[PDB]
């Protein structure tokens, strides 16, 4: 009978445990900011835990998906394209973003999908969701975990994360100065390349390029031994 | 407290220690009304014990060596700190 | 159908297109049926007198359009016999090489069914190319490139290297020297957005090729267990010779791709140099 | 903290707790140093986050924690280095680099880490002010060569990015430290800070500048500094504006203390402020501040104050003699254009604000200069005529501007033609400003005239927009004026509704349009984005790669709006929709424009009708689910008018079958409805058909049809003037005077040749 303004105040009444597997699959089929906002209010008013509905629903995800390669790089067969389960995965971190409550199992489920790609070799989908999301996801982990008041018990996940997401902003920037290198290989190494000079305007063309090479050539040494550093 | 909370320059810092001498002129007020006769603890719901903990929490706040504003009171059964 | 459709077509047009054109066009993709309404085919034979087109005319543009939305919507096989049966060799071939570029990113090998109707997809596009006038010559030589390299692609993945290389040899259109860089430079210019797409997985097939056989040059003796120094020496400078025309050809084309695709290039490039 | 009872008890339990083994302590320092913080402890809470970091080195957020401690306390060393350790460690915050780069700066280093530091911030963040300002700080502390690198750096800078207030500070600050007042004066008055020259802050320093090298170099006469001196005047008149809007004595004050200061200065240097150009930039500042006298005046007596009937005679006076001296509208010496134009733009903007405040203060004609003559006659009326010269200053009259010079003021009314020419000059500034565009037409609502919508959209669109009447095939580029004609009635109807509603206690004395600086967007926001769009899209001043989003967002809105395949308006709009489209189209004499007039009209009303069908049985009000006005007086439940719109929909429907060749329904559906816009339309077709015909030959079936339509048009002015004398609703629904009809069925009565009187008459128009 759909509803969505009927479905919380009854879902309360059942078992914790068969009410969240049903709002999983409840929530798994969402859409449309206006609707979403309206669940979560309408969640938040009956009191059931969306935020933990959604991680159940990415782990059960993940769980059907059985991983990718697991975390480990394994090249292809023969010719073949992106995995089926990419685009869920892809998917499904709309509405875990929807929520920013729980950075740090964000943050980690990141990881884990930025694993699974890279098992599965997905660069490109990897560097526009690290362009997507923040920098300081780390930093805001640490912070939510201080403001909480609970130091006490204090596992390893958050120095995991870190370090992850370290090693993750490492190897992209590798590949970035890599291909960055590779285009200017391309390009003119930015030196005086006769191609033919034998006019005032031709030599002056001449010269305006030799000086934007060098300009050019001064700017890619400084970032490229700045980022090698 | 909420305003120490955060990040504290020199006119907040002052404004600070202005709330904390008002809090402890207070205090002070309320310990020299209850030495001048001893019906305070009666009064009150809540025993001298909780005030004497309150002034030691304000002297704790205030510091020990380091404050902008100079106290004008003296500590009446109870610690120094500041 | 065709007595509602006599009522049907007396109403103008009403914000674009016409009702008679949309509730035909829904009948026709809902019953996907044509060798007796709008003419049988042999095999590739042309349009018969239908019972809609013994009382309209237009049926060629009406076909046509039918076919156009069809294609829009989702139909591959119906929509090119439609376009067979109208007499369109540009829509024939266009169509056949929309339906085949996204399968060439995948594997080619007989798995499912979209390789079976693909291949008798090219069967009918080449018999009735031989059997009539064909595309405009842009069309041909894109058909003939499409199909030399999915033949390619299949020689490959059927486990043959030999095979391939002879193949993609004989192709004559892969940067072979220097020289010819820039004959393929220039003919790069005149090519398709299908042919600078597929050029990745024509770049990857190749590198594979060529990695399997450097490994099984390499694990073949230099003096022993066959293969003279001199054929090592000469197939090193031929490896040397390709990789050179290829690295020059990605690097002076108006064109990149991806971080991976480069650094696989350069790869490729550096091992057989 | 907080020490109580439980608070104690709590605390004494957690010490026990942690009290097993030491490294529970080491580990719950992180909250040991939050306590301390929250209760001081400045050297308690580094110790123990120094036990935290001992700890657990990996863990940036004490480092940050001792930064910020150390950064409260004041050792700045101290609280970069946290901050330079937490970098390293990972990084944490993206202005961090920019924040250690800045704090070493002011601290002054330049070996080795402070570069390193500043070259990472620089690579890492773009070009920005801070990023700017460290790297100034950072080269300031090298000397001569390091001044060098500065100013190639604010020159890159400035070549980069020209418009940015904050680097021309910088760099007005650098000329001024380098003792190059004619560098800064220069840049001050590049041609590249004339759009920039509008902050308080801005237009302040450069008075104060200005005033700085007048008086250093005063005792020269030249070009230059006259060029410099008529600059100071238009930035002093700009601060003056600015501080004038509002209502403060004090500001009041310290702008004329301002203005004498500039004075002084310019006399030192300019002998007299009276040449070539001075004395138009005399006249230009004299009638300005008389402009804004007045309009102070209007304001401080529309805000119901404890004067404000007797003040609308020297505010007349007072724009009479601004408008009577004259304006800057051609400068002798064309030289300095850049601030030439934006002064000229200014005055017709003001010209025009006053022109239609006066205009609605006086209802229709300047009428008061006849109660100016009957008061000012005798020694009082002398005396009184002074007084409102001279203008008022008590106590809370701000008005020390106000005050005239030696001049008398003339008799004089504004132009309409003059009112158009400065709306279309303002408007090529304004670039379509909804806001100003709907108190031009609140005024000439007021005034009851037509606005000119056509110029005022062809000056707004120099694409200059067909007319056309499109039903099928939406086109986002092939944009019509009828459908923004129609969105500008719409809203300055309802704007005018709005203010009719909120001026329930004001008073007729006081002006009831308010001026332009205090009214701005009287609806949605909604609809100024969708004109901003619009104006966009059709000037190319969009992004290329969102233009295919943009088209086709301004196509379903122009769909919307025409109410031709998506509908969910109001039948309020709707309402002011016909009537706008009926008050532009029946006050002309055209042919194809009533046609698309009348085609619009009918393409409303076929969906109008069955929202109008809804609010006849006391039912909801169809609102959509976006706001696009003020929902407190749209609301259509009162059976008044329904028979009006009843009947304009029946004539909408007459016209649309004669337009589509049936003239027999056309006339039945007329003679069967009984509304006067029917008629006049009727006696309008048959003028236009008499004229036509009349332009060839006269056979005699020819004759008798212009006969018969004579008399027709006779009978149709007749029972027009029958119903506007019946109820006096026709003379609100009506967009045509009586006295044009009347005037015509005269002449159309003389041009049959009938002078009796049991016919429509001579001098009366019933019977």
């Amino acid at each position: 009978e759909k509803q969505i303004e009927l479905i919380a105040f009854y879902v309360s009444h059942l078992p914790q445990e068969l009410a969240i597997s049903q709002y999983a699959v409840f929530l798994e089929n969402i859409t449309d900011p206006d609707q979403r906002q309206r669940c979560l209010e309408l969640a938040k008013e009956a009191g059931l835990d969306v935020a933990s509905i959604t991680k159940t629903v990415v782990e059960n995800t993940r769980k059907k998906d059985a991983g990718e390669f697991a975390h480990h790089d394994f090249a292809p067969a023969l010719d073949s394209g992106t995995s089926e389960e990419d685009r869920a995965k892809i998917d499904v971190i709309d509405w875990l973003v929807f929520d920013p409550a729980q950075r740090a199992e964000a943050l980690k489920q990141s990881n884990a999908i930025m694993r699974k790609f890279l098992a599965s070799k997905k660069h490109e989908a990897a560097k526009e969701v690290f362009a997507k999301i923040p920098q300081d996801s780390i930093a805001e982990i640490y912070s939510q975990w201080e403001e909480q008041a609970m130091d006490s018990a204090l596992p390893a996940e958050d120095d995991n994360a870190i370090r992850e997401h370290l090693c993750i902003r490492a190897y992209l920037e590798s590949h970035e100065a890599f291909n960055e290198w590779f285009k200017h290989i391309n390009s003119p190494p930015q030196k005086p390349t006769l191609v033919g000079q034998a006019s005032f305007t031709e030599k002056v063309a001449h010269e305006h390029k030799e000086k934007k090479y060098e300009m050019d050539f001064g700017i890619w040494k400084g970032h490229l031994d700045a980022l090698t550093s | 407290e909420e305003i120490e909370n955060d990040c504290l320059p020199a006119e907040e810092q002052e404004e600070f220690q202005e709330c904390l001498l008002k809090c402890k002129g207070f205090l002070k007020m309320i310990c020299d009304e209850y030495s001048a006769y001893p019906s305070i603890a009666t009064s009150l719901p809540v025993p001298v014990e909780t005030v004497f903990e309150m002034l030691d929490s304000v002297k704790q706040s205030l510091g020990e060596a380091m404050d902008d504003h100079s106290p004008a009171f003296m500590e009446n059964h109870s610690v120094l700190t500041t | 159908a065709l007595q509602y459709f006599y009522f049907l077509r007396n109403e103008k047009d009403n914000q674009g297109e016409s009702m008679f054109l949309r509730c035909v066009s829904e009948l026709v993709i809902e019953s996907r049926e044509f060798d007796m309404l709008l003419g049988k085919l042999e095999k590739d034979g042309s349009r018969k007198p239908g019972a809609i087109d013994k009382f309209t005319r237009d049926t060629k543009t009406i076909i046509n359009k039918v076919a156009s939305v069809a294609e829009n919507k989702g139909l591959f096989e119906e929509a090119a016999k439609l376009y067979d049966l109208a007499k369109n060799p540009d829509k024939v071939l266009e169509l056949t090489n929309k339906l085949l570029s996204p399968v060439v990113s995948q594997i080619s090998a007989p798995q499912s069914n979209r390789e079976r109707l693909k291949n008798m997809a090219l069967a009918i596009a080449e018999r009735y190319k031989s059997q009539g006038v064909s595309a405009e010559k842009s069309i041909n030589s894109t058909f003939y490139l499409l199909l030399d390299l999915i033949t390619f692609f299949d020689e490959y993945h059927a486990g043959h290297i030999d095979l391939s290389f002879d193949v993609i040899e004989r192709l004559k259109l892969v940067p072979l020297s220097q020289d010819s860089v820039e004959e393929r430079v220039a003919a790069f210019r005149n090519f398709s957005d299908e042919i600078r797409h597929n050029l990745s997985e024509i770049l990857l097939a190749t590198m594979n090729i060529l990695f399997t056989q450097y490994k099984r040059l390499k694990g073949s003796g230099p003096t022993t267990l066959g293969r003279p120094q001199r054929v090592q020496e000469d197939k090193d400078s031929v490896l040397r010779s390709q990789a050179r025309a290829l690295i020059t050809f990605a690097g002076m084309i108006p064109y990149r791709m991806s971080g991976d695709t480069n650094a696989r290039l350069v790869q490729m490039e550096v091992l057989m140099n | 903290m907080r020490r109580s009872k439980a608070e104690i008890q709590r605390y004494v339990e957690n010490a026990q707790n942690s009290a097993s083994s030491p490294r529970e302590k080491s580990m719950k320092g992180f909250l040991f140093a939050r306590l301390y913080y929250e209760a001081k402890e400045y050297e308690l809470a580094k110790r123990s986050v120094s036990s935290y970091i001992s700890v657990q080195e990996r863990d940036p957020k004490a480092h940050r924690f001792l930064g910020q401690l150390f950064e409260i306390e004041g050792n700045v060393e101290k609280a970069v280095g946290c901050y330079k350790r937490s970098l390293e460690l990972n990084p944490t915050q993206k202005d961090l680099t920019l924040r250690i780069a800045e704090l070493i700066c002011t601290l002054n280093i330049k070996d080795g880490r402070a570069e390193y530091w500043v070259e990472r911030a620089s690579k890492l963040f773009p070009g920005s002010p801070e990023i700017y300002r460290l790297k100034e700080q950072l080269l300031s502390s090298q000397g001569e060569a390091g001044w060098n690198q500065l100013f190639d750096l604010i020159q890159a800078e400035l070549f980069a990015r020209p418009n940015d207030v904050y680097v021309n500070l910088k760099l007005v600050d650098l000329f001024l430290s380098n003792q190059r007042l004619e560098e800064a004066v220069l840049h001050c008055l590049k041609p590249e800070r004339r759009a920039l020259r509008t902050d308080i802050e801005w237009c302040s320093c450069v008075v104060r500048v200005f005033k700085e090298y007048l008086a250093s170099k005063q005792g020269q006469k030249n070009t230059n500094m006259r060029m410099i001196t008529k600059e100071l005047l238009l930035a002093q008149c700009d601060v003056v504006f600015l501080t004038l809007s509002k209502k403060d004595v004090q500001k009041s004050k310290e702008a004329l203390e301002r203005f004498d200061q500039a004075l002084l200065s310019v006399k030192q240097s300019v002998s007299g402020t009276d040449a070539s150009d001075l004395s138009v930039t005399f006249y230009e500042m004299r009638g300005h501040y008389y402009m804004h006298a007045g309009t102070l005046l209007l304001k401080m007596a529309q805000s119901c104050e404890v004067q404000w009937k007797a003040l609308i005679e020297p505010a007349a006076l007072c724009y009479l003699l601004a408008y009577q001296v004259p304006k800057p509208k051609s400068k002798p010496v064309k030289g300095d254009d850049n601030g030439q134009g934006f002064l000229e733009e200014l005055a017709f903007d003001r010209q025009s604000k006053s022109g239609h405040l006066l205009l609605t203060l006086s209802h229709g004609k300047q009428n008061f200069i006849s109660e100016i003559i009957e008061t000012f006659a005798n020694q009082c009326g002398q005396s009184i005529l002074l007084k409102f010269l001279f203008e008022d200053n008590l106590s809370m009259q701000d008005s020390f501007m106000g005050s005239d010079d030696i001049s008398y003021v003339e008799n004089r009314v504004p132009d309409l033609s003059e009112l158009s020419q400065h709306d279309n000059g303002s408007l090529r500034i304004h670039n379509g400003d909804l806001q100003h565009l709907t108190w031009l037409g609140l005024q000439w609502h007021f005034l009851s005239t037509l606005p000119p919508l056509r110029k005022w959209l062809k000056q707004i669109f120099p694409r200059v927009p067909q007319e056309t009447s499109r039903l099928e095939s939406n086109i986002p580029e092939s944009i019509c004026l009828l459908d923004l004609e129609v969105f500008l009635l719409a809203v300055v109807q309802t704007s005018y509704l709005q203010l009719q509603d909120n001026n329930t206690t004001a008073d007729p004395n006081r002006p009831r349009c308010l001026p332009l600086p205090i009214c701005k967007q009287l609806f949605t926001d909604r609809q100024r984005s969708w004109w901003d769009a619009v104006y966009s899209l059709i000037t190319k001043k969009a992004l290329p790669g969102t233009s295919a989003k943009l088209r086709s967002v301004i196509q379903h809105d122009l769909t919307t709006l025409r109410a031709q395949e998506k509908h969910g308006l109001q039948p309020a709009v709707l309402v002011n929709w016909a009537r706008g489209l009926h008050k532009t189209g029946y006050s002309l004499n055209s042919f194809y424009d009533q046609k698309e007039y009348m085609g619009r009209c009918v393409h409303y009303w076929k969906k109008l009708l069955p929202l109008l069908d809804l609010v006849k049985q006391k039912k909801s009000i169809p609102e959509p689910v976006d706001p696009l006005f003020k929902h407190f007086h749209n609301k259509d439940i009162k059976v008044s008018e329904v028979k009006d719109l009843e009947d304009e929909a029946c004539i909408a429907f007459a016209t649309l079958d004669l337009v589509d060749g049936k003239t027999e329904d056309a006339i039945i559906a007329f003679e069967s409805v009984k509304n006067v816009v029917a008629y006049w339309n009727l006696a309008l077709i048959y003028q236009r058909k008499a004229e036509e015909i009349e332009n060839d030959c006269l056979p005699a079936e020819e004759q008798e049809e212009f006969q018969e339509c004579l008399l027709k048009c006779k009978g149709f002015l007749k029972m027009i003037c029958d119903e506007y004398s019946a109820y006096p609703s026709i003379a609100t629904s009506l967009p045509v005077p009586v006295e044009t009809v009347f005037e015509m069925l005269d002449s159309v009565k003389q041009s049959l040749g009938e002078a009796m009187d049991d016919h429509s008459p001579a001098f009366m128009e019933n019977h």
